[PDB]
RNA sequence: GGUUGCGGCCAUAUCUACCAGAAAGCACCGUUUCCCGUCCGAUCAACUGUAGUUAAGCUGGUAAGAGCCUGACCGAGUAGUGUAGUGGGUGACCAUACGCGAAACUCAGGUGCUGCAAUCU
RNA sequence: GAAAUCUCCAGUAGAACAAAAGGGUAAAAGCCCCCUUGAUUUUGAUUUUCAGUGUGAAUACAAACCAUGAAAGUGUGGCC
RNA sequence: AAGCGAAUGAUUAGAGGUUCCGGGGUCACCUUGACCUAUUCUCAAACUUUAAAUAUGUAAGAAGUCCUUGUUAC
């Protein structure tokens, strides 16, 4: 028959990276997780208690609960035509701080700095992130750089 | 006799017809499954905050 | 030179590999205890073969290890069985050396009836000060290449000591 | 011997502090971990390390960047307080545990309460929380790799900290004099160990047995001409002083760090740069191939 | 039970299915010898190299490899001698072909269930070849280029697909062209290793390099 | 700057061979009444820094060193791939168009940094 | 004696972990030893199978009482 | 995809190195039985260091940022 066990097709998902086996580096146990923090679940195969299901590997969600050695993470799962709120009780070494969040935080601090600076001088600071605009005009000089010609190579078998 | 056993054809097209909608979260999400020791206190914190506010609000 | 780098006895291990277990092993145990002044331990067979009459946990051998002056005195008191004269082999690629004998009961202690007569193997463990560095619990390390013992180093210690000589073939 | 490239390529080295063998990381996980509902509270560790000729005690709290020290007591600082020789014995380990214990209690301003034991009868008494007051400062004994045994120095520092008013969790199974025929630790025997009782009787026994060992060892006691029965007096003189001024007066620290850096710099080898390395390979090639 | 025509297994329709601990009852390959001629020649003896290269992505049966191997070797050996060349079969038949055997007797429908349980039993071995992948390599002297051309243009007839004969610029079976190989071998950088050569590395322990290529360092001091 | 105690990242730190180390520490080292453990005070436990030693550990340097790390307009825009065509070809497959884009290889460099506390000619 | 027992050296795991395979594990999750019964109670929350039903299995807790440890901790059956 | 002068499994060839766990030819005798070292060819759905493209999770704020002090039996 067909097997749909709790850890099917995890032959590689619950590996330990090359020359990264063994004990977990301790900083993960020293990270601090507050309710509302956005974390992502890279399951660590070394320790098998409180493991996430293979679906949640690489999934990101807010932390709704903080426990003795685990946290409660709310992940959203696509179940048919709608999403469901899944709540996970994960050991603290299966998760890590998403750095996408803190990047937004640092911009937020920057925007407040740019606003407070704009208070005195420099109105219209344009806090918006612009997309990569097309490059404006320029002058390309030719000193030491007379354009060397190029012609397609003849075909040799090379082998 | 024999037929198709499983097919995911048109399942994604069906799913999006009425859209795939997020669960439209809320301020104050439900406090279920969170630690009973935490919640047992969060009540008393809210009880005190209301009494302090009402005393301030006369 | 250096008094620390001086080569010294570490321990002598004294094993009897016996086919069976029982009153033979009880007598073989208490000949080693009266030999070295300390009881030996019965090493057990880790595999069965049906050709040696051995089962697991059978305790088919007794060996004891001795260190210090008592080990010192027992060493020459066995090499005189073959007269402090040994082989170019028997010297490991590490320095540790050993030999074999066949009797102790009437050798250096008073004989008594119901003791049995047993052969047995000497083996000398032979290193240099700083051997806690490889055995201490914390900061356990490895001896250096200059501090490693080797065959030609223990034979020289075997020449300067016991006024002995090698290669009697 | 001459390991294959493949082996040294697939080799996972352990953590550096396991490679040198100093740190047990299996235990450190369950020491420095914290109940996650205690978000940022440090879990202070009482690290007690017994090097030859010195004892190290230090209250350590773990951070992401590493470990920070609250206050560290060593056993080359007891001479300030009266204990001159035997800076490693069981009683001295008790002394330095008391030193760090009082040092932290006066550091955190809890010293006025939590006097530990004023009279020290060497009994198993934890520091009970004083009602209507801040709870006793709680530290956890991280022995390290030292094996736990009944009646050891590392647990001497524990008892010194417990008597110092500091709440170290423990039981009597490891304190010297623990009974196997009953659950009763021997008070007199452990009080002897606090005050050199295991040393004083040995000193006296060698005094009334011979003189060479009593002279080769214990010559420090013979150098200042003190008796084994005087050990209690000098140890109590230590204990009272530690209760008085545990403020950790440092040393004078002569020959300031600028000279210290300069002196060590002139003697330590330097790593050759690229060009001179090429010079020492281009010359080496000619010397090893010079009609050879 | 007879062999099926090669047209049935010509194309690379299935994933690689080698002999493995899953696949224990495989028949042995018909090609067993991959090097022929003076295979112990030094690399200086045979500077010329000519290749039989596939232009298609197909599967070559072990029997085809054997049959072409025989054909090329026999022709070259008869024309220029046994020791005038070194022929190397580059490709190895690791892919196991599977056969579902159908009964061809009257009333077979009763004894055989058609396509039910059709997992074929291991039938033979094949070599998966890609476009531009070398099938045969021959190293010889520049003299016998036409002879090995004919030998290689006589092995092709035994191969399915379209293969082309191309003479190569590399020195023998080495990865480096003629002029800079000669550059190294002139400057003592080359040591014979029976059928191939070792090259001096500008990297590694200087003592081992010195021991193994003394002539290079002597030429540097002259 | 050296060392130690605790560590962070966990080989730029590992591995092999050699060599060096002024002072301080570390270590080796010295002894079994008590605590304690083994067959053995080797381990472990206890005791003195007392007889010494850098021999070793440890630290640092050397290697056209292996390994590891980073980079390369090095391989290579290569393989592969998403999209498109009433493109090619009997087919197998290939080329093109708009995009993304390796890995091995070649070469170059490097070979631990740092936090807390204490200590050091 | 190939292979009985001992000693030393090398040994990134090439062993063992009850049983399939896969993953995990080196002062350990392996081997040897000491102590036990958490393989307990009250229910609830959650993940997988999913209708987000059940069953099964599992995860994190809480309130207890215990075990063990010197402690941190670990333990609500078997490393997954 | 790539990779086996990287692990595991396979694999072709040649070259260099032996214990009294056999020279099979004169008791340690030039004497073919190995494995190891370095190369070489070709591979792998149930091999892999590395590793795409596509598909994929989150975030891009007023339910947010910052300052101050209030409740809790945590």
């Amino acid at each position: 028959g067909k097997s749909h066990g709790y850890r099917s097709r995890t032959r590689y998902m619950f590996q330990r990276d090359f020359r990264k086996h063994g004990a977990v580096h301790l900083s993960t146990y020293l990270k601090v997780y507050k309710v509302g923090d956005i974390v992502d679940i890279k399951a660590n195969g070394s320790i098998q208690k409180g493991m996430p299901h293979k679906f949640y590997q690489g999934k990101t969600g807010v932390v709704y609960n903080v426990t003795k050695s685990s946290v409660g993470v709310i992940i959203n799962k696509m179940v048919g035509n709608r999403y469901l709120e899944k709540r996970l009780n994960l050991r603290v070494e299966h998760i890590k701080h998403s750095k996408c969040r803190q990047e937004f935080l640092e911009r937020v601090k920057a925007n407040a700095a740019k606003r407070a600076e704009a208070k005195a001088q420099g109105v219209a600071v344009q806090l918006k992130r612009q997309p990569a605009q097309p490059r404006e005009s320029r002058i390309v000089s030719t000193e030491g750089n007379v354009p060397q010609t190029l012609a397609p190579v003849p075909y040799e078998t090379f082998i | 006799a024999k037929s198709k056993n499983h097919t995911a054809h048109n399942q994604t097209r069906k799913a999006h017809r009425n859209g795939i909608k997020k669960p439209k979260t809320y301020k104050y999400p439900s406090l279920k499954g969170v630690d009973p020791k935490f919640r047992r206190n969060h009540k008393h914190a809210l009880h005190g905050t209301a009494k302090a506010l009402a005393a301030a609000k006369k | 030179q250096n008094p620390m780098r001086d080569l010294k006895i570490e321990k002598l291990v004294l094993n009897i590999s016996v086919g069976e277990s029982g009153d033979r092993l009880t007598r073989a145990s208490k000949v080693l205890e009266q030999l070295s002044g300390q009881t030996p331990v019965q090493s057990k067979a880790r595999y069965t073969v049906r050709t040696f009459g051995i089962r697991r946990n059978e305790k088919i051998a007794v060996h004891v290890t001795v260190r210090g002056p008592k080990a010192e005195e027992i060493l020459e008191r066995g090499l005189k069985v073959k007269e402090y004269q040994l082989r170019d082999r028997n010297f490991s690629a590490t320095g540790n050396f050993g030999f074999g004998i066949d009797e102790h009961i009437d050798l250096g202690i008073k004989y008594d009836p119901s003791i049995g007569i047993f052969g047995m193997d000497f083996y000398v463990v032979m290193n240099r000060p700083g051997a806690r560095v490889t055995r201490r619990k914390r900061c356990k390390g490895t001896v250096g290449n200059s501090h490693k013992t080797t065959k030609e180093d223990t034979v020289s210690w075997f020449k300067q000591k016991y006024d002995a000589d090698v290669l009697d073939k | 011997d001459a390991k294959s490239s493949a082996y040294s390529s697939r080799f996972q080295t352990p953590f550096r502090r396991r490679r040198e063998g100093k740190t047990d990381y299996y235990q450190r996980k369950r020491l420095v971990t914290q109940h996650k509902a205690k978000y940022n509270t440090p879990k202070y560790r009482l690290v007690v390390r017994f090097t030859n000729k010195d004892i190290i005690c230090q209250i350590i709290s773990s951070t992401i960047t590493g470990d920070v020290v609250l206050a560290a007591a060593y056993s080359h600082e007891l001479p300030r307080y009266g204990i001159t020789h035997g800076l490693t014995n069981w009683a001295a380990a008790y002394a330095t545990g008391l030193l760090i214990a009082r040092r932290t209690l006066q550091k955190l301003g809890l010293d006025e309460t939590y006097k530990g034991v004023e009279e020290v009868e060497g009994e198993y008494e934890l520091t009970e929380a004083v009602e209507d007051g801040p709870r006793p400062f709680k530290v956890f004994l991280d022995i390290g790799l030292q094996r736990t045994t009944t009646g050891a120095r590392v647990f001497g520092a524990l008892k010194g900290a417990s008597d110092g008013g500091l709440y170290v969790p423990h039981s009597e199974n490891r304190f010297p004099g623990w009974d196997f025929e009953t659950e009763e630790i021997d008070p007199e025997l452990l009080r002897s160990y606090i005050f050199g009782g295991h040393v004083s009787q040995y000193m006296e026994e060698l005094a009334d047995d011979d003189e060479e060992r009593f002279s080769e060892l214990f010559k420090g006691y013979l150098a200042d001409d003190i008796d084994a029965d005087s050990l209690e007096d000098i140890y109590t003189s230590a204990h009272e002083a530690i209760r008085a001024d545990p403020a950790f007066k440092p040393t004078e620290k002569k020959f300031t760090k600028e000279q210290y850096a300069a002196e060590s710099k002139k003697y330590r080898q330097t790593k050759l740069s690229k060009e001179e390395r090429a010079a020492r390979v281009a010359a080496k090639i000619a010397a090893l191939a010079g009609q050879q | 039970m007879a062999r099926r025509p090669a047209r049935c297994y010509r194309y690379q329709k299935n994933k690689p299915y080698p002999k493995s601990r899953y696949n224990r009852a495989v028949p042995d390959s018909k090609i067993r010898i991959y090097d022929l001629g003076k295979k112990k020649a030094t690399v200086d003896e045979f500077p010329l190299c000519v290749h039989l290269v596939s232009n298609e992505l197909e599967q070559l049966s072990s029997e085809a490899l054997e049959a072409a191997r025989i054909c090329a070797n026999k022709y070259i050996t008869k024309t220029v001698g046994r020791d005038a060349f070194h022929l190397r079969v580059r490709v190895h038949p690791f892919h196991v072909l599977r056969i579902n055997k159908m009964l061809s007797c009257a009333g077979a429908d009763r004894l055989q269930q058609g396509m039910r349980g059709a997992w074929g039993k291991p039938h033979g071995l094949a070599a998966r070849v890609d476009i531009g992948q070398i099938i045969f390599s021959v190293r010889c002297k520049d003299v016998n280029k036409p002879v090995v051309i004919e030998g290689l243009r006589r092995a092709r007839y035994k191969f399915p697909g379209q293969q082309k004969i191309i003479l190569s610029k590399k020195w023998g079976f080495t990865n480096l062209d003629r002029p800079e190989y000669i550059k190294k071998r002139d400057a003592g950088e080359i040591k014979d290793d029976g059928a191939f050569v070792k090259f001096l590395s500008k990297k590694g322990s200087l003592e081992k390099n010195y021991n193994e290529f003394p002539e290079y360092f002597q030429n540097l001091s002259a």
